[PDB]
């Protein structure tokens, strides 16, 4: 927590404690680990107190946005106009680099349910829906068992946990779509239509599920909120830097000696994270071509930037990237960056819903151009054209999947233009 | 309705019309991403009598009029603004003609009566304006109805009316008779 240096989180400071499933993930173990401890008191203290405590903690939103959780929760209507309020937890975790939410759902089901109760009380939501990926059948079974147990002991329902508050929780599951993780597309999917995002000028707080005020929040934020109210906002604020306070779950994947999911305070150096928890890059730190810091949506960073880069939101913004999700992907010198970025372009071509013209057409265009560059078929001017197309897509789409499709290609052009030129020239030369 | 779905830009005008206005709810965008397609997933035929309006609503010719197919171009046609006698709504229409032939009929804007919509009968009944037409006066004889001049037919009508008197003369007006 020291302002000079951050890292080396201790076990006493970790929110997610059975993250590795060494213990009973269900209610017996959960009560013994500090779950559902004094939920009566925290909920009874009123929605205003919870909102102010979350605001003081500095908790930004996990899931990619990074938007302050307290302000978003405070946007919810205070008094009913005849329309109920809903809490929807985005447990859809489709993202090419992120595995972190699945461990929480399968090994800490009860923390998520307690967080749903706390946040629904904070936003005055009568009912709650936990959206889960359809592929996560077993994780959904774990969450459903947790919900049933909480209902059985009266932790949920009318007079939930003994406080004069009423909250009902449901578990809903999709059929597989990366777009259904977006706030409006998730609402459309749960309503019963195709998961196509809604134009934002109507905002979900104003009109959401069934036309009623709703808030969509990630599993990790909902899970961290109850212990923030228990442990204290100052404890949460101490660990990270300014504006970036809390601990976050980092999922190291790729060419590392040990791929691990771990909890660490934010503002750890990326080199420190990879070397201590992941065991170092396969073949040593010398053996680095690039690192994708925040899952596949954000632009990649070259080794040189990875030397001094710090695992934070604003700093990765300064490094022309972002910590959307703590899904760090490591590539060796052996790796062909062109082919991996082309596979990400194919991913985005497959995951576009097709609603708006720029995403639906330009993402397939991007995939075709990246495929030609993977073989050297293209010309040297094709790279500049590719940058222009990425600029054409960005900002002119309904949701951010166009931006998430444009960014990896832009990062490849920006930091690894030399290799593309090499491949194009050599194919012509040979 | 003729279909060229390759020309289809994925607006949702046909689906929104079929749902909100026509109310048959037959068309939808099936698929995700670039291979998303518009139309009935099953082989179905559009049942509404307002079906012709999707053709006008279609901006990019993916939905086109099968009766008016490959027959003319837009610049070749002279448009005259008239009304539809198909029913008592009096839908305001624009009749496009090449020479002495009516080529197509399309609606006009009149928020009072027909917002901008036309029924299928009115839109596609111009085909029956070229068939079974009466061109000359006909007077009956032992050989049947035969060609006659206007004077001879009027003479026969005069000889017939001379016999009848008062209520023996009877008039029946049709569906398409005009005020004058
Ligand atoms: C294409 C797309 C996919 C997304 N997928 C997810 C996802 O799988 N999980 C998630 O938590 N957020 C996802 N998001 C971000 C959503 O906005 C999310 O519901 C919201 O940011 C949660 O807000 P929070 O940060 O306060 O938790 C996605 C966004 C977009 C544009
Ligand atoms: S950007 Fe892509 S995924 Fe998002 S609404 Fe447009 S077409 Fe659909
Ligand atoms: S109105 Fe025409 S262009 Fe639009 S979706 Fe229907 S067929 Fe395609």
């Amino acid at each position: 927590p020291e302002k000079t240096t951050f890292g080396g989180l201790r076990d006493q400071d970790r929110i997610f404690t059975n993250i590795y499933g060494r213990h009973d993930p269900y209610i017996k173990g959960a009560e013994a680990r500090g779950d559902w401890y004094m939920t009566k008191d925290l909920v009874g203290k009123g929605r205003d107190w919870i909102i102010d405590q979350i605001k003081k903690s500095g908790l930004r939103g996990r899931g990619g946005a990074g938007f302050a959780s307290g302000l978003k929760w405070s946007f919810m209507p205070k008094v009913s106009d005849g329309r109920p309020s809903y809490l929807v937890v985005n447990g859809d975790e489709s993202e090419p680099g992120t595995c972190k939410d699945r461990e929480i759902m399968r090994h800490e089901p009860h923390k998520l349910v307690e967080g749903c109760l706390v946040a629904g009380t904070a936003m005055g939501a009568r009912a709650g829906y936990i959206y889960i990926r359809g592929e996560f059948v077993n994780e959904r079974k774990a969450v459903e068992r947790a919900v049933a147990e909480a209902y059985a002991k009266g932790y949920l329902g009318k007079n939930a946990c003994g406080s004069g508050v009423d909250f009902d929780l449901f578990v809903h599951y999709g059929a597989g779509a990366y777009i259904c993780g977006e706030e409006t597309a998730l609402i459309e999917s749960l309503e019963g239509k195709q998961g196509k995002p809604r134009l934002k000028p109507p905002f979900p707080a104003g009109m959401g599920l069934y036309g009623c005020p709703t808030t969509v929040t990630n599993v990790e934020t909902v899970a961290v909120s109850p212990t923030i109210l228990r442990r204290g906002p100052e404890w949460f604020s101490s660990f990270g830097r300014k504006n970036n306070a809390g601990t976050k779950l980092f999922a190291i994947s790729g060419h590392v000696n040990r791929p691990v999911t771990v909890e660490e305070e934010m503002s750890i150096p990326l080199r420190e994270l990879i070397e201590r928890h992941a065991g170092g890059v396969r073949g040593g730190w010398d053996n680095l071509l690039a690192i994708i810091p925040g899952g596949s949506s954000v632009p990649l960073l070259p080794k040189k930037m990875c030397d001094d880069v710090i695992m934070d939101f604003d700093a990765l913004r300064t490094a022309q990237s972002g910590l959307g999700t703590a899904a760090v992907i490591v590539m060796n010198k052996d790796t062909d960056v062109i082919d991996a970025i082309a596979r990400l372009s194919y991913f985005y071509k497959h995951e576009s819903c097709g609603q708006c013209t720029p995403c639906r057409e330009g993402t397939g265009w991007l995939y075709d151009i990246m495929s030609r560059m993977r073989k050297g078929d293209a010309r040297l001017e094709e790279i500049d054209m590719l940058w222009e197309i990425t600029k054409q897509i960005e900002g002119h789409t309904i949701c951010a999947l166009g931006d998430a499709a444009a960014w990896p290609v832009q990062g490849l052009i920006r930091h690894f233009r030399s290799e593309m030129e090499d491949r194009i020239k050599n194919a012509d030369q040979q | 309705i003729k279909t060229s779905m390759n020309r289809c830009i994925h607006c949702t005008r046909c689906v929104r019309f079929t749902h909100e206005v026509a109310g048959t709810s037959e068309l939808g965008i099936t698929g995700r991403g670039r291979d998303s397609e518009v139309g009935t997933y099953i082989e179905k035929l559009h049942s509404s009598e307002l079906s012709g309006n999707v053709i006008d609503l279609c901006p990019v010719g993916a939905l086109l009029s099968k009766p008016y197919a490959f027959t003319a171009r837009s610049w070749e046609l002279k448009g005259t603004e008239t009304i539809d006698v198909s029913d008592a709504l009096g839908s305001n229409i624009k009749v496009d003609c090449r020479g002495t032939e009516v080529m197509r009929i399309t609606p006009r804007l009149n928020d009072a009566i027909n917002e901008e919509w036309l029924s299928d009968k009115g839109r596609f009944q111009y085909d029956g304006l070229k068939r079974q037409r009466l061109n000359t006066p006909l007077v009956k004889g032992a050989k049947g109805l035969e060609n006659a001049t206007w004077s001879a037919a009027f003479d026969a009508i005069r000889t017939a009316i001379a016999g009848a008197k008062g209520n023996e003369l009877k008039a029946i007006a049709g569906k398409l008779a005009d005020a004058e």
